[PDB]
């Protein structure tokens, strides 16, 4: 299981 | 060499190129579990991965070259936070289209991803 560090469209 | 299996270049020569905004030692991780000492080289528009050629000091394969604009997700593992997965493809409201995935074990995971992320935006 993982941690989002960047997700185009969502984390900006 | 010009090609060993892929294109062979001189790691140092590349690090000093003007385009290069960042540079990060790491090891690519395969599903098989094998790991390959490499160097992620980040430009204003691309991210290269140079795979060190062990038997030839200071030389690397150009193992891949992705467009920052095609990065859609970057995750770190919880159990091992220096293991950074890169996910490439297309992203919209409805969801995500995954075309390629690269996994690197990166020494300064935090600094690295923050540098790449800053380029991406």
């Amino acid at each position: 299981d993982d941690n989002t560090l960047y997700h185009r469209g969502f984390t900006e | 060499s010009f090609m060993d299996r892929k294109e062979v270049v001189n790691i140092q020569t590349w690090i000093n190129k003007p385009d290069i905004k960042h540079h990060f030692p790491c090891k690519e991780v395969k599903e098989s579990g094998h790991m390959f000492p490499s160097h992620l080289l980040v430009t204003a528009t691309h991210m290269y991965c140079l795979r060190e050629i062990l038997s030839r000091k200071g030389l690397a394969y150009i193992q891949s070259r992705q467009a920052l604009n095609s990065v859609v997700k970057i995750t770190s593992k919880k159990k091992h936070p220096e293991l950074i997965t890169f996910k490439y493809g297309n992203s919209s409201a409805s969801g995500i289209e995954i075309l390629a995935i690269e996994r690197y074990l990166i020494p300064n995971a935090g600094d690295a991803t923050r540098a790449i992320k800053q380029q991406i935006m």
